[PDB]
This record gives structure tokens, C-alpha cells and sequence, in this order.
């Protein structure tokens, strides 16, 4: 499933690296390392925005 | 009930230049692994390998 995501979105790799790595700074609410994006629509679109 | 005065004509939108990004990754280079000695010589150990 979650690779469906990132061959639908088109998003390249190295921004790929920074969501996954640093997922608060695109806005989803801080936890070091433990603060994760589910496969939900809202964290859908951000990433395609 | 024709209007005397002519209609004003539309001026068509602008269609949006569709652009890609291409960017690059750095993998980070290996190491080297330990030095193992032998028991043979120069030219055996060289034609081996």
C-alpha cells in the first residue's frame, strides 16, 4: 500500500527522506522519531500540496 | 431590443507550463573490511584474486 503513495504522488527522493525523517516540521504535531504519518488523506494531500 | 453596442470578446486564459525536478541523492561510501593475513606468498594470493 504505502508504496502506491509514493509512485501515485510523484514526490522525488530527497524530499521523501526529509518527511519521513522529520515529519513535524511539515506540520503534523512533534514527537521525536514517534510522531508518524499514517496512510490517511490528510496526510495525503500535504504531501502532494 | 438589438443592443446598438457590440459585445466585448474574452481574452482566453493562460494555460500552465507543466515542469518536473530532477534532482539527485548521496549514498554514503563503504568502509573498508579488516586485514586478514595469509599464508601465501605475493604471486599466488595476486593471481587468486
Amino acid at each position: 500500500q504505502l508504496t502506491m503513495i509514493y509512485r501515485s504522488s510523484g514526490i522525488n527522493e530527497n524530499a521523501f527522506r526529509l518527511f519521513i525523517e522529520k515529519p513535524t516540521i511539515f506540520g503534523i504535531p512533534d514527537e521525536p522519531n514517534k510522531a508518524t504519518p499514517a496512510h490517511n488523506a490528510p496526510t495525503l494531500i500535504i504531501l502532494t500540496r | 431590443g438589438q443592443p446598438l453596442h457590440l459585445p466585448i470578446y474574452a481574452t482566453p486564459a493562460d494555460p500552465k507550463a507543466l515542469l518536473s525536478a530532477a534532482v539527485a541523492t548521496s549514498q554514503g561510501g563503504g568502509k573498508l573490511p579488516e586485514s586478514f593475513i595469509s599464508l601465501w606468498r605475493f604471486p599466488h594470493m595476486l593471481e587468486n584474486a
